[PDB]
Parts: structure tokens; sequence; C-alpha cells
């Protein structure tokens, strides 16, 4: 598909068709403050193509919403390459939010989850984080309709034990969470529970491929997932390979190369040589 | 007093 | 920002304007 | 956190 | 350019006995953004191609038996064969994969037998 | 199904060139590099060139402009080309897949004997 950058999308539904053709935001995607859309403008609305969020999703204050299931379908890696206050995913005063239904989502690099505030909100219990997310410890689930008894959730599903009972894993009435084999680890697997290659994150069109992922654990460079960038590539964003040159034309209007990595500034102790993009040490003090 | 900035920052807007 | 200046301390609407969208 | 939401969230 | 070397340029050894063969690259080709040194070694059996055994100099390719046990790190390197047998006799290469990739003149393995 | 086989002329009279076809199958050639490997009777491996996934190019140094790699992705096909071969050219010419970010060369073709005589 194509790479698309962080995205702030407020007040209007206007903006919100700039992801259309979109498979991976580099970097954050935050849907906000929307107080006149009713249930009639999401009933035709939908991004199947965005398969990876390289920060973090936050939805906040949009009204009319009803469910994500539509939105972001085939929303499967959240990288939190970057967090909002340790977030990778926050859902927060989304009144008419009645489940999330991000069926698709296996696993979110890095940061934790914040569903707060949520009247309406259902499909939370049926849920295990702990198929998505390492540490579930700093999760903050909190005053969501599913906290007070009367969520009537309905899900043939995988159950989980979390607490002391096992309980059946789901999303939505009509999508089951999908649980991979314990020996898959983060690679997904397929419907019949063969692991997809080890170097693909959360699923993959064809197992034992790691051309075939819809994801890569590692990094990304023509077509393939590999364990990393080799030489003359850099390490881009924390989930690509790029070139000198891709490095270079971003720094012209501020792209530095340090450790094999194309990085936004230079690290403490190194001052950018002008010429060349390359973090070099400071002899004494460094200037900034 | 946080959710009232929220509504009361929509009452000025409009926008 | 917001949260200091029209939450702890008490804003104003001309404040409030001043953020808006 | 709220907080951070509001001073984040807001220009 | 990288220049590899190779010692010993042949060895013999009976059935059963560890064997170590080594290798030089004129630079490092440790890895900074991840700590891999980027060597490989390879066995070749007479008359047949050469097989993938141990890349990131210690990396064991499936397939591989754990006989085979690589070990060095930045310009010097070893390969380590515990317990020879029978079929491993072949000629040992090592290829950097650094900058564009170079082999070794490689090391040649004999049999001692009656 | 990985496989790789090189297509050689076997003769080769001196000052004239060479061309190889590795025919490749199981992979596709956009997303790994293929390398060019040669063995002189009882010597070692040489390590010839590469072409990797975006048609970038790797010579061996040892290669003044005798050498060019190019491939056709849509026919699974690296071509080889040296030219003005001698006696010292008389080699066994392998074509080896290269999933260079992630492993060293893996999957080698049985390799095609050339000899440089007229
Ligand atoms: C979701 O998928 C991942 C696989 O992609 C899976 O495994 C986890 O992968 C991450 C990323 O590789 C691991 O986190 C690292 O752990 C090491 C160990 O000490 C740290 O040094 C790392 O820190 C560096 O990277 C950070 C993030 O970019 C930086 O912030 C930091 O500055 C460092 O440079 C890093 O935290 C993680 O350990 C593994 N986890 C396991 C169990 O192996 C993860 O398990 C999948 N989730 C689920 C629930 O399946
Ligand atoms: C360095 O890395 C980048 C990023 O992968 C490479 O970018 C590629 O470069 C070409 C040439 O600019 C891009 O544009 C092409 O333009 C023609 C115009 O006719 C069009 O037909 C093509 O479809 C394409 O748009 C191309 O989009 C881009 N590809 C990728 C994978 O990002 C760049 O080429 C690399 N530089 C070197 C010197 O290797
Ligand atoms: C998506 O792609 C189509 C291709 O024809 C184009 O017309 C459309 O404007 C694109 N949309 C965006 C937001 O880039
Ligand atoms: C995984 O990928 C396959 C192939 O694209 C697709 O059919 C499936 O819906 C994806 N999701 C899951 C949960 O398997
Ligand atoms: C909302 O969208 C309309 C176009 O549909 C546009 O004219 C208007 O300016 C947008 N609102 C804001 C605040 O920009």
């Amino acid at each position: 598909g194509e790479v698309c950058p962080g995205m702030d999308i407020r007040n209007n539904l206007t903006r919100l068709h700039e992801l259309e053709n979109c498979s991976v935001i580099e970097g954050h995607l935050q849907i906000l403050l929307m107080f006149k859309t009713r249930p009639e403008d999401f009933r035709d609305l939908s991004f199947p193509k965005l398969i990876m969020i390289t920060d973090y999703l936050l939805l906040f204050r949009v009204y009319g919403l009803e469910s994500l299931k539509d939105l972001f379908p085939n929303l499967t890696v959240i990288r939190g390459s970057r967090l909002f206050f340790n977030y990778a995913l926050v859902i927060f005063e989304m009144v008419h939010l009645k489940e999330l239904g991000l069926y698709n989502l296996m696993n979110i690099t890095r940061g934790s989850v914040r569903i707060e505030k949520n009247n309406e909100l259902c499909y939370l219990a049926t849920i295990d984080w702990s198929r998505i997310l390492d540490s579930v410890e700093d999760n903050h689930i909190v005053l969501n309709k599913d906290d007070n008894e009367e969520c009537g959730d309905i899900c043939n599903c995988p159950a989980t034990v979390i607490n002391g009972q096992f309980v059946e894993r789901c999303w939505t009435h009509s999508h089951c969470q999908k649980v991979c084999p314990t020996i898959c680890k983060s690679h997904g697997c397929t419907a019949e529970g063969l692991c997809c290659h080890s170097e693909c994150l959360g699923n993959c069109s064809q197992p034992d491929d790691p051309t075939k992922c819809v994801a890569c654990r590692n990094f990304y460079l023509d077509g393939r997932c590999v364990e990393t960038c080799p030489p003359p590539y850099y390490h881009f964003q924390d989930w690509r390979c790029v070139n000198f040159s891709f490095c270079q034309d971003l720094h012209h209007k501020q792209y530095v190369i340090h450790n094999n990595k194309c990085i936004p500034e230079c690290p403490s102790g190194y001052t950018m040589n002008s010429s060349n993009l390359l973090c070099t040490p400071c002899l004494g003090p460094c200037p900034k | 007093c946080g959710s009232h900035l929220v509504e009361a920052l929509y009452l000025v807007c409009g926008e | 920002g917001i949260v200091e200046q029209c939450c702890t301390s008490i804003c104003s609407l001309y404040q409030l304007e001043n953020y808006c969208n | 956190f709220e907080d951070y939401l509001h001073n984040v969230v807001f220009v | 350019d990288i220049v590899m070397s190779q010692s010993p340029s042949s060895l013999v050894v009976s059935v059963g006995e560890k064997v170590t063969m080594s290798c030089k690259s004129s630079q490092s080709l440790l890895y900074s953004s991840n700590q891999k040194n980027f060597l490989a070694w390879y066995q070749q059996k007479p008359g047949q191609s050469p097989k993938l055994l141990i890349y990131w100099a210690s990396t064991r390719e499936s397939g591989v038996p754990d006989r085979f046990t690589g070990s060095g790190s930045g310009t010097d390197f070893t390969l380590t064969i515990s317990s020879v047998k029978a079929e491993d006799l072949a000629v040992y290469y090592c290829q950097q994969y650094f900058r564009y990739r170079t082999f070794g003149g490689g090391t040649k393995l004999e049999i001692k037998r009656a | 199904q990985v496989q790789l086989k090189e297509s050689g002329p076997g003769l080769v009279a001196p000052s004239q060139s060479l061309s190889i076809t590795c025919t490749v199958s199981g992979f596709p050639l956009t997303a790994y590099g293929v390398n060019w490997v040669r063995q002189p009777p009882g010597k070692g491996l040489e390590w010839l060139g590469m072409i990797w996934g975006d048609g970038n190019t790797d010579y061996n140094s040892a290669l003044k402009s005798r050498l060019s790699i190019s491939k056709d992705n849509s026919k699974s096909q690296v071509f080889l080309k040296m030219n003005s071969l001698q006696t010292d050219d008389t080699a066994r010419y392998y074509c080896a897949r290269d999933p260079y970010g992630s492993k060293p060369m893996d999957y080698w073709g049985q390799g095609t004997s050339v000899t440089v005589s007229s």
C-alpha cells in the first residue's frame, strides 16, 4: 500500500479520507473532538488498508462512532515507538462506543492500553490483553459500561484464564479473538494454527514465508521481513530500512545518522557534522 | 475540573 | 497549559475563545 | 492523565 | 575492500576428535546497531556445492548438527567441529557479508584412518 | 521450493565473453539478492558480485568493468556477463541466493563448469 505520516483528525470527518490509500501510518493516529457527528456518518466508512501504526492510536470525543470494527478492521500492529503517556492505545470519552471491535489487533509492541470513561462501552471483559501486550500490569481500563455488572456480552471462541476462571474470548458477537498456539509466540498463525514465519508479526497470507507477513517483527525492506537492515541501508523509524539518500532528502529541510540509524537528532555527547549527516562526538563541551 | 474544560471549550468554539 | 491555565487557575471566556478551532 | 490529555490535545 | 584470511590451509583428524580452524578480516565485522558479527561459515563436501552452516558468526542454520560451533568477534573467528563424523570430510570457508561479500581461501579437512 | 540453476556455455574462446543465466524459482528476485561465486578446479571459492532486490549492484573490486550482473524480475532470471576471458577464468560458476537483511548465502546452484581455450 502506502506509508502516510502521523495524523491529527479533529472537528469534521472531511480530513479522514486522507487515510484512504494508507497501509502503515509512520507516526501516530489521533481522531478526536467531533461533536456534531452521528451514526449515519460512519455506517459507510472503512479503512481496511490500515495494517499498522508505528506510534499510537488515540480516539477521544468522537460522537456517533459505535464500533471500530468497520473503521479499522485490519489494524494488526501498533508498534508504540512513541507513546501517549505510556499508552499505545487510548479510548477516552468515546460517548457512543459500544464495543472496540479491533478483531485483527494481534500485537502492541511497546505501550499499554488506556480505555477510560466510555459510557456504553462493552466487550472489554471478553478480551484477553495478555495475547496482545507483554505487560498488562500498566493497563488502565476503568469507568466503562463494563464496570457496572450489566453488559450483555455474547460470543466457539477460545477461553483463557485471567483471574481464577476461564472466560471465552471475543471482540464482538460475530468476531472471536484469535488465539495462536503458545509456540507461535507473537508470529501469528493460519486458521489451521500453523505458525507464520519467525520474522512475521501478527499474521501472514502464507505460512513459513518472510515475504508473506502482514507485519514484520523487526524491519522491512524490499518486500521482506528482515532481522536487521544490512549496510548500505539504515534503520528508520524502528520498522523500515532506507538508504543514505532517503535520510539526506529528509534532512534537507533534520535527520542524522548514528549507530546505523537515520534518527531525528544526535544523541548526548555528539553534534552534527554538516556535510555527511553523521553524528560525531564533541571535542570538549557540546554546542547546542 | 477536567471534563468541564471539554464542555466549556466546546461552548466557546462552534467550529 | 489549558490544564493549569483554566483548571487549577480559573479561566475566562476570552481565553477559551483564544484556544478555539 | 486527563491533565496530560488536555495539555497535549489543546493548541 | 575487505580481505579474508584462513588457517590452516589443511588439517587431519580421526573420527571422534574435536576440530578448530580460524578466519581473519582486514576490517571489523561487528555491527554496532545489533551487536552481531557479519560473518558466515560454509562446508563444501567434495563434488557437491557448498552448504550454509553458521551465520552471524555464532547462529546455527536449521538442519545443522550441534557438532558445528561458530566462534569469534570483530576481525578474528574460528569454526569448531565437536566430534568429527566420517561425512564431515570437506573444505570450510568463511565469508564476510558486512560490505559486499568476500570468501576466505578456505581450509581442507582430511580424516585419519587405517 | 528454493532453487537456482546456472545455464552456461561450457566453452569460451580466449578474448571472448562469458554469458551465464541463473534461472531461479521458489522466491521473488524483488525481495532477495543473488550472488555469483566461482571455483577453479581444486581451488577455493571466489566471490564475484551480487544484485540486490532493488537492482543495485556490487562487484568484486578486481573486476574492472569486465563484470556485469543484470536481471529480469518477471522471468526470475539473473544475468552474468564477463568480457575477454583468459585461461585463468577456467572455473565452476555458481549463482547463490542471499536473504541480505536476514541471512547469508542460503541455497546454491549446482554450478556450471566453464573452460577457456581454443
Ligand atoms: C508483541 O511482539 C513482540 C515482537 O515484536 C514480542 O516480543 C517483544 O519484543 C520487544 C521488541 O523487540 C522486546 O523489547 C525489548 O526488550 C529488550 C530486552 O531487555 C530491551 O533492551 C529493548 O529495549 C530497547 O528497545 C526499546 C523499544 O524500541 C527502547 O525503548 C529502548 O530504548 C531500547 O533501545 C526492548 O524493550 C520484548 O522484550 C519482547 N518480549 C518478549 C517476551 O520477548 C511481544 O512479546 C509481543 N506481545 C505479545 C503479548 O505476544
Ligand atoms: C533510496 O531509497 C528510496 C526509498 O526506497 C528509493 O526510492 C525510490 O526511488 C524512485 C526514484 O526516485 C522512486 O520513484 C519512481 O519514479 C518513477 C517516475 O517515472 C515511477 O515510475 C516509479 O513508480 C517511482 O515512483 C520510487 O517511488 C522509490 N521507491 C521506493 C521503494 O521507495 C531510492 O531510489 C533509493 N535510492 C538509490 C540511489 O538507491
Ligand atoms: C487514493 O488513490 C486514488 C488513485 O486513483 C486517488 O484518486 C485518490 O485521490 C487517493 N486518495 C488519497 C487520499 O491519496
Ligand atoms: C490473516 O491474514 C489472512 C490472509 O490475508 C486473512 O484471511 C485473515 O482474515 C487475517 N486475519 C486473521 C485473524 O487470521
Ligand atoms: C469542515 O468541512 C467543510 C467542508 O466540508 C469546510 O468548509 C470547513 O471549513 C471545515 N471546518 C473547519 C473548521 O475547517
